[PDB]
């Protein structure tokens, strides 16, 4: 439709990518499709404009209940995903929303009662809202995607999407897959939840810092490096929003992934850091995940990556980590891999001693402190869904020094 | 010339960039700090009645503080108005925080908030209608850890004065006057070279001999060029100290 | 006769010195008398009247529900309560909630000295959240004092039963 069009061509978005040739075509007929491809091929468009038709194409409203539901591994990929919905969304009227673990239940809840057509989901918390919530109208389901299916076995959520699709009806409902690499698990998923006959389609730096010194050295790391190209990666992009806000906050300007959580804005952010010579760029791990790397002299890892075995490829200027002491068990990991690394050392005299100003700036200021939440409970949720549980222990983590790199005096009330 | 009727510059100068060099024997942080150049003094007489704790605004064409280095300014109440002169003249990215007089003597009271204040700033700058108060407020964790704030004039509040006075003060070299017979002046780094080095010495000795040495170059004693670990290599030694030091006493 | 280690507590109050000293730092923060709120008032009437923005004010926190609240959210760094309360209920919970949220507390005399502080007859528990840069060495000062005038102090006699 000329909506959907209209939503496209806002994003900047012209011609199409190759993993779409052999997708978004048979999949606007309806019909399942077992679709397999890289990191950052375009896959969030190519199941979702075909989906968005087909709310259009039946004039879905929200006493119809649910219709799509689209499953991801991480909160960063959900929530990546609900944001790219939304701009295709722009000019439409069928509801949206998203559900994931971590988040308020109570209201999401009252969310779902009032009628989400297409709902981006977790497989954690979008079986506890099949079997406890009352009043989610999911019967008329027509549409599942599944991304990342790989992913997903890897984490743990085996049980749980075996009950979704037990759960879920399968009649006259369209299903879907995607699986970087095709292992046992993720083809015995496929055969149980895919219909029969489908179209298939096919050197490292780290320092030891504290977590209360975690910022603190970034920002005079910042400070010296103000004359290269530095690329930062963080948890999360409400960690991405904070930090770039308030860099900019304390005379250190930045720029960032983030926008206005628009499309084109990051496009256009991402050419001019590429054009330019010099500046710095701050980003979470999925935004960059299969972009194009440019000469950058730096690449900083703020936070631990999610997904270690792909970062370990995507390295492969300099390279900087910044890991905790309580997460130095990720060395171990290193060596298991093979790669070389160094130690880099710093002095304490010479990191800022602004965390008192750093402190008074965001309680004084209402935008900074509900940035400054929102990145501490994202980040921290983040934490709790890592992969390696035994590396990066949440409960191991130390939560009041990891408050006061975000500038709070004292932790603020977040729940997981 | 002007000390002996002699100029045994240039030579020693020089030869003293080969001799540090000859003497050179994974981190983070990093910064461009060289070792400071040490222009060692000795009069026949003392110079200094009581420690006068300001700084001398020695005139010099090579800075020895990079323009890399942070300042501080301090300015009479109310400091807004400075604030906004500072911003209107484009020395946002060299001074940094503007403190009023009175907000300094309050908002840092212990010694440990001096100390953070000390620590956060390279170079301090003072109006030179607040500078006598600054001996107290300051204390000792300012003066005796090489921070002397500097006694620049903006009693006018002009943005081009106030661009003028901390190019002059950051182009400059300073040293605290202290009663004693012998004293060390920064010339430099090892970064500037010999020909800007030894146009250093000269202007510090011309300067030296005129507002500091009451009777002149003729009441110098001796005068070595040394680093931090070098050894004192004599610049110059007077062919009549000994016998003017018994003709005076 | 016997009274319970919570209402015991209440006998061992701060000493004088370090009360007086503690009455020093919230001398200066009074909240503004009805009379002094009513003339900063018609001060910015009169310019909207005939035609024209601050800061954040600073004063003692007062109130049973408010100053609890403010330790709830950890917002209090000095909790002064009153040694006698009519009802001794009202308060016999606050030291504990004060030690489980890791708020300075003291016991002080004489909750008509609270009140006046705050331009009130009477005052069940006075709260400094917050103060100004100038007095921040004070009321850190007073925060150590208390530490060891009273947290340090006692202790080990505010879980004995008293009286008898």
């Amino acid at each position: 439709s000329e909506n959907i069009q209209k939503a496209i061509k806002e994003m900047g978005f012209e011609t199409m990518t190759e993993i779409q040739k052999r997708s978004i075509p048979p999949l606007l007929a309806g019909r399942d499709v077992l679709g397999a491809a890289k990191t950052g091929s375009g896959k969030t468009l190519a199941f979702l404009i075909p989906t968005i038709e087909m709310l259009y194409a039946l004039k879905f409203k929200p006493r119809n209940g649910t219709g799509v539901i689209i499953i991801s591994p991480t909160r960063e990929l959900a929530l990546q995903i609900f944001g790219v919905a939304k701009e295709l969304l722009k000019y439409h009227h069928q509801t949206f929303g998203i559900v994931i673990g971590g988040a308020n239940r109570r209201a999401e809840a009252d969310k779902l009662v009032k009628g989400v057509n297409l709902l981006v989901a977790t497989p954690g918390r979008l079986l506890d809202h099949l079997q406890n919530t009352k009043g989610f109208v999911f019967r008329n389901l027509r549409s599942l995607v599944i991304d990342e299916a790989d992913r997903i076995l890897e984490i743990g959520f085996e049980d749980e999407m075996r009950q979704i699709m037990k759960i879920l009806p399968s009649e006259n409902r369209q299903t879907l897959l995607f699986s970087a690499t095709q292992t046992t698990k993720v083809e015995d998923l496929a055969r149980i939840s895919l219909k029969p006959g489908p179209l298939y389609v096919n050197e490292q730096g780290y320092v030891v810092v504290d977590s209360d010194k975690r910022f603190l050295l970034l920002f005079s790391f910042l400070k010296r490096n103000l004359k290269k190209k530095v690329i930062v990666f963080m948890s999360s992009c409400a960690s991405v929003k904070y930090m770039a806000e308030l860099l900019n906050y304390i005379d250190l300007p930045v720029l960032d992934l983030h926008g206005k959580q628009k499309q084109q804005r990051r496009t256009n952010t991402f050419f001019e850091f590429c054009n330019a010579e010099k500046g710095i760029l701050l980003c979470t791990n999925v935004a960059a995940r299969g972009l194009d790397i440019p000469a950058v002299d730096w690449i900083v890892q703020y936070d631990p990556p999610d997904d270690p075995r792909d970062y370990i490829h995507r390295v492969g200027g300099k390279s900087l980590m910044f890991l905790a002491p309580s997460e130095l068990g990720f060395l171990r990991y290193l060596k298991t891999a093979k790669v070389s690394l160094n130690e880099f050392e710093f002095p304490a005299n010479k990191v800022a001693n602004v965390q008192s100003q750093l402190e008074k700036l965001v309680s004084k200021n209402y935008y900074l402190q509900q940035s400054a939440k929102d990145g501490y409970r994202s980040y921290l949720q983040a934490y709790a869904s890592y992969s390696l549980k035994s590396i990066f222990d949440i409960n191991k983590l130390d939560l009041a020094k990891v408050a006061k790199s975000f500038g709070f005096a004292h932790p603020p009330n977040v729940n997981i | 010339e002007l000390l002996g009727s002699d100029a045994p510059l240039e030579k020693v100068c020089s030869a003293l960039l080969e001799y540090e060099s000859k003497r050179k024997s994974l981190l983070e942080d990093e910064q461009d700090d060289i070792e400071p150049v040490w222009l060692q003094l000795a009069t026949l007489k003392f110079i200094g009645n009581n420690r006068k704790l300001i700084p001398y605004k020695i005139a010099i064409k090579n800075p020895v503080i990079p323009s890399s280095s942070e300042a501080c300014l301090i300015v009479k109440d109310p400091q807004r108005v400075y604030k906004d002169l500072v911003n209107e003249a484009g020395l946002s990215k060299v001074v940094t925080r503007v403190i009023g007089l009175s907000k300094l003597k309050a908002k840092w009271n212990s010694y440990e908030q001096k100390r953070q204040l000390r620590d956060q700033f390279d170079i301090f700058l003072a109006d030179d209608r607040v500078i006598p108060m600054l001996p107290r407020i300051l204390g000792k964790t300012f003066y005796q850890k090489s921070k002397v704030p500097v006694p620049v004039k903006i009693s006018k509040g002009t943005a081009e004065q106030l661009k003028r006075e901390v190019v002059s003060a950051y182009g400059a070299t300073y040293f605290n006057s202290a009663p004693c017979s012998s004293f060390m002046i920064k010339c430099g780094h090892v970064s500037n070279t010999s020909t800007e080095l030894a146009e250093n010495v000269e202007s510090i000795l011309q300067f030296v001999s005129k507002h500091i040495v009451p009777d002149g170059a003729k009441g110098i004693a001796s005068i070595h060029l040394k680093t931090s670990q070098s050894i004192a290599i004599p610049l110059w030694n007077n062919p009549n100290l000994k016998e003017l030091i018994a003709s005076s006493r | 006769l016997k009274v319970p280690p919570a209402i015991a507590q209440f006998q061992k109050t701060l000493d004088k010195n370090t009360a007086t000293q503690v009455f020093k730092l919230l001398n200066k923060y009074r909240p503004e008398t009805a009379a002094e709120k009513k003339q900063r008032l018609v001060a910015e009437a009169e310019a909207v009247a005939n035609g024209k923005v601050s800061k954040k004010p600073y004063n003692v926190k007062y109130g049973l529900n408010h100053v609890v609240a403010l330790i709830e959210a950890k917002k209090a760094k000095l909790v002064l309560i009153a040694s006698d309360v009519d009802p001794i209920e009202l308060v016999v919970f606050l030291p504990a909630l004060c030690k489980k949220m890791g708020v300075p507390y003291a016991i002080v005399k004489n909750k008509a000295r609270l009140g006046t502080v705050i331009h009130q007859k009477t005052a069940a528990v006075l709260a400094v959240t917050e103060v100004r840069e100038e007095d921040k060495n004070e009321l850190a000062s007073i925060v150590s004092a208390v530490d060891a005038n009273f947290s340090a102090k006692y202790d080990e006699s505010r879980r004995k039963w008293g009286g008898g």
